[PDB]
């Protein structure tokens, strides 16, 4: 897949580079030396690549002892003044959310630095570990017992820093918790079934593993993640969701775990928009099973959901309002709109992610499939309840059938960065998001994807990857527009606009209306004041003037409400630069003939 | 009191060469039953060098006896080895004598190893009597071990090699001609369970061998009500009866003996998840794997006494109708109530009660969706005593299924325990897995065999956290045990190696295993910017605005100032006006819409940067007043054309 | 397909961004050889219609090159947008018409001069 | 060393002299073709001019020097325009009722 | 091909030649309806007009064939509006000064 080399010029930030192990040069080494020597080994040989190796041992412990060195330095530092705002939270001035985001800030870049660091070690542990099983393979002489000796006394790998990310993760949490009253990326790939394992295996090289287990096991029900979704019987919400719109919604109850989940998740995603961009809110409340029922038919008031956060006291009276808040409008609107569990979202993730470092995270969603819960054929799924019975986390479900069921081929690989400004995204995370083993998607919805498959007589509007599901996604190692809706189905894709445009779309109005105030300079001129010949030219002068100006109107109307509606917008004028040239020309030779035909007839 | 064991499993032809514990028994207290009204000094130089020569007796009889047999029967095998060359001997030999030979020398074997075991429990509790008893004098326990270390053979609970060598020969019979087939005593996705003590000092390295291979499994906790510690501890309460039946099974090696536990992390006083798992690891004879089954039930706080101790079966009904209500499927309920009934069955038939708390540290590495291999190290083993075998003064409520003593909401509840409730196992126990699914050999997991070989590992095997809790805690008293595992004699001493030595002296072992492994196979083949640029244009929009309104005032002033001189004095006044109060409403309007967008730009919220009402406005009245001015001009004020009446003509 | 495009390397369709600042561009060019047209055809056709005779004959001097750089302005601009709509480029196609358009605006203003200082 | 950023402070300098040429030409005009009344609101136009292309210029040297040291921070033009539409709004008011006076 | 720097050079060009244009239609104005003092401010507005039609062109020719060579054309542009400025102001002044006269 890739040599020792390359993993090592991958894993690093440019401030690791430098100090990583020698691995190519001491290979390379190794080789010329035994290559021209006959395939032989001798004392001196031995002596010289142990003289590299000794080199490269002492390179690597310097560097790691002076990163840990500045590494404890300020991990006291911030301790100390974690240990000082909280104290000042008494005084006369509090630190405020300002000083508390700093530390946290700092906390977050120290986790980022412990974590890296002990990534380089381990590297280069095992950069020497393969460097000396190469050799003693290679040769007729062990250097195992020497060198072992030679790195237990330079023991740059024997470091604990999981200490420093518990302690350090503590201290992040004090800060938030004390302080309550970058780039953000988020990008969507589907990975073909052949290519899933080799893809995961790089994942794993990289960040650890997430265990929703307490004895740390692999159990099949343990990643299950499933999301029932709510809409109309005329699927207002998904056209909202497709149609991306101010307060668009999306509600859903979802669960982790097999069906003997006692806690459901109530979610809202609710799409808001500015000129500055594009942002989704999500908030959720758990919710007891046994009363979901009750709670989408209003019998379970807002206030007996929240009866013992409140009795309890162990939360905030601000955050217990917001929910309440939340509890009360997802119920109003459950109640309004009759909302009614349409497709359910079933699929195993694995999460990756370092503890506490928020710079990469991924998450793999594989055996994604979307049953349909409705009743909207006038079967009823779920029998009065809020979601279908006759199957649990039991893939790949049998027991349905094929009409109910779409089995999405394909995984999902959601990659989120969390990049400060002033660096850029890991060298293993950008080869990895443009290889051959994924497929980038934007935009994927997995309520989206649902609906249109499962409900695509009642849809008439899709999404623009449903057509391309035929499409063979793999690619060898290393412009389509034939993409047409189908009959009755048009593609939906919301067309966002640059905020400058919305001057530029002005600028021209204007660049259009002086002319045409122009152009009326004349037409005027030659009326109130030209003479009974003039009149004639004035006609063609004013038939251009008014002209130019309902151009301009409309022209400029279509596109300020084509860029409302998230249309798309012609951008390229094929009419009005011919249609104003040929008009002004034409009046010019209008006036100029009025003026010789008097002259000579 | 394993007195009363060791003179009931008397061997007879044996019986002089048992220890005799009694005796030892009663130098060790004659400090106590001699001189009882004086204690002073009751220990003497003389008693204690007494002991100790009784000790030396001791070990050199019984170890020269094992040794003796062990040497004795090799001989044994030996001349029935000897069969195992040339051919035609091969097929001359007779089946009936290597089978009654093998008979005789399994019988051996297995009476040799009970013969051990007793033994060695015996001299394991002499030794830790007489270290608690006297701790003023020098501990017993370093004879003990170097008379172990004088023995052709490692006891570390591994089948001794008679074992081997006797499923070998059977095996080579029954190629030969297996007419007669064999006796019923002959013994014979597969997978296989190493386990390690690891020094502390070495754990940073181990973990980085293994990061090279295998990811690191990080605990993240379930979303719970609160989602709307970074690592735990896990804590398992062993269950065991009064006799410790489980335990002494476990330790015997007999196929199918279950360990019972109830398992969770944190606090209870949190509330977690808590299950009650039966586990139990069964091997046939005509099998060749080691099938592990684990069934466990999530168990509530509330019930657990009653489902336990009272015998009552409503927590299973209860569980039964909640998940029936959830929705779980009826296959799932029938499997969960068979998994009530057999763990219910087995307490009370076993008559099993909460014994020995076991609380430690998880780290697990492992690809996800690959089985292939795992690695499993547990950290910080501390052993709690939860036993209510006192009668006088139990340890927990026989009517309890916990200590309310280490479970309040004292931050330290660790210091309620007193000399002989706890004990901390000093070294990290690593279990690695290996699911060989397939019958071939192992598929390049050479990783494994160095780690497993390495300076930084310490291999036993068969090793238990129950079975070395029960050990540490329980063993000392003759009461309640009555058999140790042999793995007791390692704790004491330094398990670390030199790694220079790794190929000096632990080569030494390394290559001493690796000859007798191709040995057996040789012989086995034989067998920001946006904010920025947008707010410019903002600027450059309001400067265009004025242009507008500059150029309207140009035309208006222009007509203002002429209107005498127009050929329609009325007009020109009035488009003078139209076009003033046009070009006050472009500067005001400008300036308006210009404040409000930059508002917009530095309080960045907003839907839209646009304003169309302005434009359409001045565009429309432009339109207007110029429709107004040509139609004055063409009527009433200069009437000369009412429909197409102008021509060619002036 | 609303503007659904399949990148170089990739094998599924994503919809596409189209900048517009490139067809801004061209219209802001357009509009400004349209004010140089419009200013001088407003002092010739004013020339014309309120000029005495020597006005009268020196407004075709402006009203020529007037509809020259109409004609050049919507040559230049359907040109530019017909590269854009395939490729884009063409910048090396401005340099003699403009110096041509100077060269015969300045002839009109001197020639304009002469008739009224000579008469 | 960036032809674009020169290019830009002279396409607004220019930019403010197309309201200087504007308000001129309508000064001169009713300066060379007006009445008595009309001659001095020439006079208020062309002051009107005059400032705006006295303003132009100051503020093109002057952020003519600072993209020649330092670079960019076109931040601080507000007042400007701000200036130019009331002084334009009271120019055309005081010239219209002056007119309308006499 | 980069001709972003082209592109700007030619907007700079075009904004010259919208002032010159503008500058030259109304002194073309004053010429043919104005008095002999009307005449005269009509030569100095041509004359200012011209003059900066042919600086731009020339400066715009200069600037192309130096950023052909090297990327940048000559910036001495703190002199071409300042005398620009100077004479529109010379011209003004000139004109009121005659209509104050006669
Ligand atoms: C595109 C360029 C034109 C627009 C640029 C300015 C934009 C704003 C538009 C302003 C329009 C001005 C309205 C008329 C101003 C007063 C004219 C007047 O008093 O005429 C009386 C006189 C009357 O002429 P007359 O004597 O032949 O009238 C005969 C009628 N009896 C017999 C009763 C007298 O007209 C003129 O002398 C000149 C009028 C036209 C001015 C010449 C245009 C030159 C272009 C540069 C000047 C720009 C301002 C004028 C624009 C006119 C465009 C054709
Ligand atoms: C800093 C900038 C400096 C100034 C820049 C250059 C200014 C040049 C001055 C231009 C004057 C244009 C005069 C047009 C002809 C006058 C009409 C006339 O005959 O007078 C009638 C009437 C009177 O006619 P009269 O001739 O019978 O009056 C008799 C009185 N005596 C004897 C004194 C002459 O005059 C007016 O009231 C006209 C009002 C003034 C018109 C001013 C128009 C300015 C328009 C500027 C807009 C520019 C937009 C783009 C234009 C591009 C070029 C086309
Ligand atoms: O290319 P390298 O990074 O130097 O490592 C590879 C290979 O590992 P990878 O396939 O993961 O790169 C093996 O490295 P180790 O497992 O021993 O650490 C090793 O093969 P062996 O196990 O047989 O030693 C050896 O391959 P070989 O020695 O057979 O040539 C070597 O490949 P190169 O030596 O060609 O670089
Ligand atoms: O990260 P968030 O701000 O919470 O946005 C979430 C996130 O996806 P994106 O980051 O790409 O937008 C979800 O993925 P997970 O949180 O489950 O890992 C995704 O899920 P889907 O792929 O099913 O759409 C959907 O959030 P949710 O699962 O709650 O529906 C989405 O919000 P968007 O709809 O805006 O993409
Ligand atoms: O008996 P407890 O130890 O105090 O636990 C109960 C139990 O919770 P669980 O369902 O999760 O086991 C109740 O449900 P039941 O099994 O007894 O029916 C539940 O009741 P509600 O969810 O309906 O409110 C709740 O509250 P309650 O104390 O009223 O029984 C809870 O109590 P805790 O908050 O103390 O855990």
């Amino acid at each position: 897949m890739a040599k020792f080399g390359e993993h090592l010029s991958k894993s690093l930030i440019r401030q690791y580079s430098y100090y990583y192990i020698s691995y190519d040069d001491l290979k390379t080494e190794l080789e010329d030396n035994l290559s021209k020597n006959n395939g032989q080994w001798t004392q001196e040989l031995e002596t010289d690549f142990l003289e590299s190796l000794e080199i490269e041992l002492d390179k690597v412990y310097t560097f790691c002892k002076v990163k840990h060195s500045e590494v404890f330095r300020r991990v006291k530092e911030v301790q100390e003044q974690v240990q000082h705002t909280v104290r000042l939270l008494d005084s006369n001035n509090p630190p405020t959310q300002l000083d508390f985001e700093i530390l946290e800030e700092e906390l977050s870049d120290i986790i980022a630095d412990v974590h890296d660091l002990a990534k380089f070690s381990r590297l280069n542990y095992t950069g020497f570990q393969k460097i000396i099983k190469k050799h003693d393979k290679k040769t007729g002489f062990i250097l195992k017992p020497v060198f072992q000796v030679r790195l237990d006394s330079k023991p740059f790998f024997k470091e604990n820093y999981d200490e420093l990310v518990v302690k350090i993760s503590q201290l992040y949490d004090i800060a938030r918790t004390s302080g309550r009253p970058f780039v953000r990326q988020t990008t969507k790939y589907w990975v073909h079934p052949d290519n899933i394992t080799e893809l995961k295996l790089i994942i794993l090289k990289h960040l650890p593993v997430l265990v929703f287990n307490t004895n740390k096991e692999f159990e099949r029900e343990d990643s299950a993640i499933t999301s029932i979704y709510f809409d109309n019987e005329n699927l207002d919400l998904y056209y909202g969701r497709l149609r991306k719109d101010e307060g668009a919604e999306a509600h859903a109850l979802a669960w982790y775990g097999g069906m003997s989940t006692d806690t459901i998740f109530v979610e809202r995603k609710t799409h808001r928009e500015d000129w500055t961009g594009e942002k989704s809110v999500k908030a959720r409340f758990a919710l007891k099973e046994r009363h979901v029922n009750d709670f989408l038919k209003g019998k379970y008031t807002v206030d007996q959901v929240f009866a013992k956060m409140r009795k309890e006291g162990k939360k905030p009276m601000n955050e217990i309002e917001n929910l309440e808040a939340l509890a009360s409008e997802i119920q109003y609107v459950m109640l309004k709109k009759k909302l009614r569990p349409v497709v359910r979202s079933f699929y195993n993730r694995t999460a990756f992610q370092l503890p506490g470092d928020a710079r990469v995270r991924i998450s793999l969603d594989t055996e994604l499939t979307m049953v349909r819960e409705d009743n909207f054929d006038g079967v009823d799924r779920t029998h009065k309840n809020w979601r279908r019975t006759d199957i649990g986390v039991d893939w790949p479900f049998k027991q349905l059938d094929d009409k109910d069921i779409c089995r999405f081929p394909y995984a999902v690989l959601n990659v989120k960065l969390q990049t400060q400004l002033g660096q850029e995204p890991p060298e293993w995370v950008r080869e990895l998001v443009g290889s051959h083993l994924v497929e980038p998607v934007p935009k994927f919805s997995k309520f989206i994807h649902g609906v249109a498959t499962l409900l695509n007589d009642k849809v008439d509007s899709i999404p623009f990857w449903l057509p391309q599901m035929d499409v063979d996604i793999r690619k060898p190692p290393l412009f389509d527009t034939q993409i047409r809706a189908p009959p009755g189905k048009t593609i939906c894709v919301p067309v966002r606009v640059e905020p400058k445009v919305y001057f530029a779309t002005e600028r021209t109005y204007l660049s259009w209306l002086s002319i045409s105030i122009l152009l009326g300079g004349v037409s005027t001129t030659l009326l109130t004041y030209g003479s009974p010949t003039a009149m004639i030219g004035s006609i063609g002068f004013f038939i251009t003037s008014l002209a130019v100006l309902i151009r301009t109107v409309m022209v400029y109307a279509k596109r300020v409400v084509n860029i409302r509606l998230k249309r798309a917008v012609d951008y390229e004028d094929k009419i009005g630069p011919g249609m104003v040239s040929v008009f002004l020309i034409l009046s010019i030779l209008f006036s100029f003939f009025c003026n010789l035909v008097a002259k000579l007839e | 009191l394993f007195g009363i064991k060791l003179a009931n499993d008397v061997y007879p032809p044996w019986k002089d060469s048992y220890i005799d514990y009694e005796r030892l028994k009663k130098l060790l207290k004659e400090s106590v039953i001699h001189d009882g009204r004086s204690s002073v000094d009751s220990w003497s130089e003389r008693n204690e060098s007494d002991f100790v020569e009784a000790l030396d007796k001791e070990l050199e009889k019984v170890y020269t006896f094992q040794i003796s047999k062990y040497n004795a029967v090799l001989r044994k095998l030996d001349d029935l080895e000897e069969n195992t060359k040339s051919a035609e001997k091969i097929q001359k030999i007779n089946s009936e004598q290597f089978k009654n030979t093998l008979e005789e020398c399994l019988d051996e074997a297995q009476r040799l190893d009970n013969f051990d075991r007793l033994n060695f429990t015996g001299f394991i509790k002499i030794v830790k009597k007489h270290d608690k008893l006297h701790p003023n004098y020098p501990s017993v326990k370093s004879l003990l071990q170097v008379r172990l270390k004088e023995l052709p053979f490692n006891n570390s609970e591994e089948y001794s090699p008679l074992l081997y060598r006797i499923s070998y020969l059977y095996e080579f019979l029954r190629s030969n001609y297996d007419h007669p087939n064999t006796v019923s005593k002959s013994l014979a996705a597969s997978f296989k369970s190493y386990k390690f003590w690891v020094h502390d000092d070495n754990i940073m390295e181990v973990k980085a061998r293994i990061l090279r291979h295998l990811p690191a499994l990080v605990y993240a906790s379930v979303p719970n009500e609160n989602d709307d510690s970074y690592d735990p501890t896990i804590t398992t309460l062993y269950f065991d009866n009064d006799f410790f039946d489980l335990y002494n099974n476990r330790l015997l090696k007999i196929s199918g003996a279950p360990t019972l536990r109830l398992r969770w992390i944190g606090k209870l006083l949190d509330k977690p998840d808590i299950f009650l798992e039966k586990r139990t690891f069964t091997e046939n004879t005509e099998t060749g794997n080691s099938s592990f089954e684990e069934i466990r039930l999530q168990m509530k706080a509330k019930f657990i006494n009653n489902f336990i101790f009272k015998n009552d079966p409503s927590y299973k009904n209860y569980l039964i109708n909640q998940l029936r209500e959830r929705g779980t499927q009826k296959e799932e309920l029938e499997k969960l109530s068979r998994d009530f009934d057999n763990i219910q069955n087995f307490i009370v038939e076993e008559k099993l009660q909460p014994v020995l708390r076991a609380t430690y540290n998880r780290t697990a590495f492992q690809i996800p969706g690959d089985q292939s291999i795992r690695v499993t190290i547990d950290s910080n083993i501390m052993y709690i005593r939860e036993d209510s075998l006192d009668k006088n003064r139990p340890i927990r409520n026989p009517e309890n299924w916990h200590r309310d003593d280490i479970d309040s909401n004292i931050p330290n509840p660790l210091r309620f325990l007193r000399a002989g409730e706890y004990s901390k196992f000093p070294y990290s126990v690593m279990e690695i897995k290996v699911i060989n699914q397939d019958n071939s050999q192992m598929p390049n997991y050479e990783w494994i065999k160095d780690l497993t070989n390495s300076h930084l590992v310490n291999e036993v095997p068969k090793f238990s956290l129950y079975l070395q809790g029960v050990a540490s805690l329980f063993g000392e008293d003759d009461k309640y045990v009555n058999i140790l595992p042999f793995w007791l004699p390692d704790l004491e001493t330094d398990i670390r190696k030199n790694p220079q030595e790794a190929y000096e002296e632990e080569k030494k072992t390394l290559q001493k295993q690796k000859s007798i492994h191709d040995k057996l196979d040789n012989m086995r083949r034989l067998s920001v910017k946006v904010e920025a640029k947008v707010w410019l244009a903002n600027e450059r929009t309001f400067n265009r605005w004025l242009s507008v309104t500059t150029l309207l005032s140009v035309l208006t002033f222009s007509i203002y100032n002429s209107v005498q001189k127009a050929e329609f004095p009325q007009l020109a006044d009035l488009l003078a006006y139209v076009y003033f109060f046009l070009t006050l409403f472009c500067g005001v309007w400008a300036y308006r819409t210009y404040l409000k967008r930059l508002t917009l730009i530095k309080g960045r919220s907003g839907k839209h940067l646009d304003a169309p009402v302005g434009p359409i406005l001045v565009a429309v009245v432009l339109i207007v007043t110029l429709v107004v001015n040509f139609s004055v001009a063409f009527k009433e004020a200069a009437r000369r054309e009412r429909g197409l009446v102008n021509v060619s003509s002036q | 397909a609303p503007l659904l495009q399949r990148t170089p390397g990739k094998k599924i369709a994503l919809p596409t961004r189209v900048e517009p600042k490139v067809f801004f561009a061209n219209e802001r060019t357009f509009l400004s050889w349209l004010n140089f047209t419009v200013m001088l055809g407003g002092l010739g056709v004013g020339l014309l219609n309120f000029g005495d005779k020597i006005g009268r004959v020196s407004a075709g001097l402006f009203t020529f090159v007037a509809m020259g750089t109409m004609i050049y302005a919507l040559v230049t601009y359907h040109w530019r947008a017909a590269a854009i709509r395939r490729r884009g480029s063409g910048p090396y196609d401005d340099r003699l018409g403009p110096t041509l358009l100077c060269f015969f605006l300045l002839v009109a203003v001197i020639i304009n001069f002469i008739l009224r200082l000579k008469y």
